């Protein structure tokens, strides 16, 4: 099947140049472009520029043009984009995307996107906490309880309840910066009945430490 | 090099009414040889890659439910939902390929619903955290609408200002609600220093707050 795999999340330091690739299968790489877009947090997308890997010949969004540099590898059927003397404004998320020129010239098939962070900071691995509630049962047909995802370095995060098997009722909120740190938290509603007898864990994944973490909730005393 | 508007910058409607939304090219987008406009759609959910909807201004890309219609030619053009389902709960994105590629702005689509009070849930620091020296309390206000609401924090009976963090949930596909978060975190020593923790939700469902508290030697 048509894939872009991109890489995961870059922490690097202003003033560096980065280098992410989008590794194309399940197609002929050679008869489609490869297009860039950038996406800064809560903001539009922002084409960037495209390489047409049979020949190599790119063209740029004239704003990018001193940033970045497109490559393409057609024997391992992967390009890249590489962006120079990187700064905050910089800070997205990029996309590649299958971009069907001379037919549809649609962008049909997109990569997961590689999320860029510019900043001096250290990764730091989120700490994970169970919210399970105090001794007074509250509204008790449905109880919510959650997993406060705190203090860590850079975006992103995600979380899922019991591997994803836990789907309904769940509430993942925005991550928040204070004090150069993230924190998130996540909610789900099950029935009274079915906890604390069955388990309720959330997943959290860091990939910019490579940390994994789970959370069973368990009731307090 | 081509530029690219969009309008409105978002609009609400209830499911199962119709939508309409606008792009503007600064030059035509017309082929000359062709009879084609290289111009194309793309809807955008939260946390999602781009996904391509329409393409030639009015054809549809395999997979698209019928219910998504674009039109126009030259410079103007239109994307159409009959019948908004709450799935579609997105960003949508023109684009250009007439010379390089250029998106529009974004119209984003909210979803009008019956107004729903909050369910509020408040939560201790875990025994975790406090061997760490902080200490988080959490509420969660959750499915809820419209967005707008508030919250007070109170410990012993007193209203608190700073180490208060909020954050709002993407309105649900789900539902069409809203949920809400807030932290407040101090230091393990302030946080057993006090023994009662308050959070009051003041939403328009109802005149009087939706209030939850713990004490810590509760059981
Ligand atoms: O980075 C956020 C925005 O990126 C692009 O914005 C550019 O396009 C604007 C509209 O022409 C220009 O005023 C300016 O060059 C940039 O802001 C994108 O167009 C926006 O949707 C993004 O939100
Ligand atoms: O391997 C399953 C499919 O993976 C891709 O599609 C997923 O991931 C893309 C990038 O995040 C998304 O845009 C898409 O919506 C997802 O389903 C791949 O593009 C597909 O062809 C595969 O069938
Ligand atoms: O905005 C449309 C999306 O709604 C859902 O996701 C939002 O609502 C969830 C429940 O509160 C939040 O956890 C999530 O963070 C929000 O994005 C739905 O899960 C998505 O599939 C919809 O595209």
């Amino acid at each position: 099947q048509v894939q872009l795999q991109q890489s995961g999340p870059e922490l690097v330091k202003p003033g560096t140049s980065v280098k992410m690739p989008c590794k194309a299968s399940g197609y002929i790489f050679t008869d489609y472009v490869i297009s860039w877009v950038k996406q800064r947090t809560g903001q539009g997308l922002e084409w960037i520029g495209e390489i047409f890997p049979r020949s190599g010949s790119t063209y740029y969004n004239e704003k990018f043009k001193g940033k970045a540099t497109l490559t393409a590898d057609k024997s391992s059927n992967t390009a890249y984009m590489q962006l120079s003397s990187v700064t905050s404004e910089d800070s997205a998320v990029y996309f590649c995307a299958r971009d069907y020129y001379g037919t549809s010239f649609a962008m049909d098939y997109w990569g997961q996107g590689t999320s860029v962070t510019v900043s001096s900071a250290k990764t730091t691995p989120p700490s994970v906490y169970p919210l399970a509630p105090g001794s007074a049962a509250q509204t008790n047909s449905m109880v919510t309880l959650g997993c406060l995802v705190k203090g860590y370095f850079p975006e992103p995060v995600t979380v899922t309840w019991n591997s994803g098997s836990l789907s309904s009722g769940v509430h993942t909120f925005p991550a928040v910066l204070q004090s150069d740190l993230y924190t998130l938290s996540s909610s789900v509603t099950v029935p009274s009945s079915t906890w604390p007898s069955e388990t309720v864990t959330c997943n959290v994944a860091h990939p910019a430490s490579s940390t994994k973490v789970d959370k069973k909730i368990v009731p307090r005393d | 090099d081509i530029v690219m508007s969009q309008s409105p910058s978002s609009l609400a409607v209830s499911a199962g009414e119709k939508v309409t939304m606008s792009c503007k090219s600064s030059q035509s987008l017309l082929n000359s040889r062709t009879r084609k406009n290289y111009l194309a759609w793309y809807q955008q959910k939260p946390g999602q890659s781009p996904k391509l909807l329409i393409y030639w201004a009015s054809t549809r890309e395999s997979g698209v439910p019928d219910r998504f219609t674009g039109s126009g030619s030259g410079t103007d053009f239109t994307l159409t939902i009959s019948s908004v389902q709450a799935e579609d709960l997105a960003v949508y994105y023109c684009k250009q390929s007439f010379y390089l590629r250029t998106f529009g702005g974004g119209t984003k689509l909210d979803i009008k619903r019956a107004d729903a009070a909050p369910t509020v849930s408040i939560f201790p620091p875990s025994s975790e955290q406090l061997t760490s020296g902080g200490a988080s309390v959490v509420c969660f206000l959750n499915n809820f609408y419209p967005k707008d609401i508030n919250v007070r924090w109170k410990i012993d009976g007193s209203e608190r200002q700073n180490g208060v963090l909020n954050s709002w949930t993407d309105q649900d596909s789900k539902d069409s609600t809203y949920s809400m978060s807030s932290t407040l975190t101090l230091t393990k020593d302030e946080y057993e220093r006090h023994n009662s923790y308050t959070c009051e939700a003041t939403h328009k469902t109802s005149t009087s707050p939706i209030v939850k508290s713990f004490n810590r030697n509760e059981c």
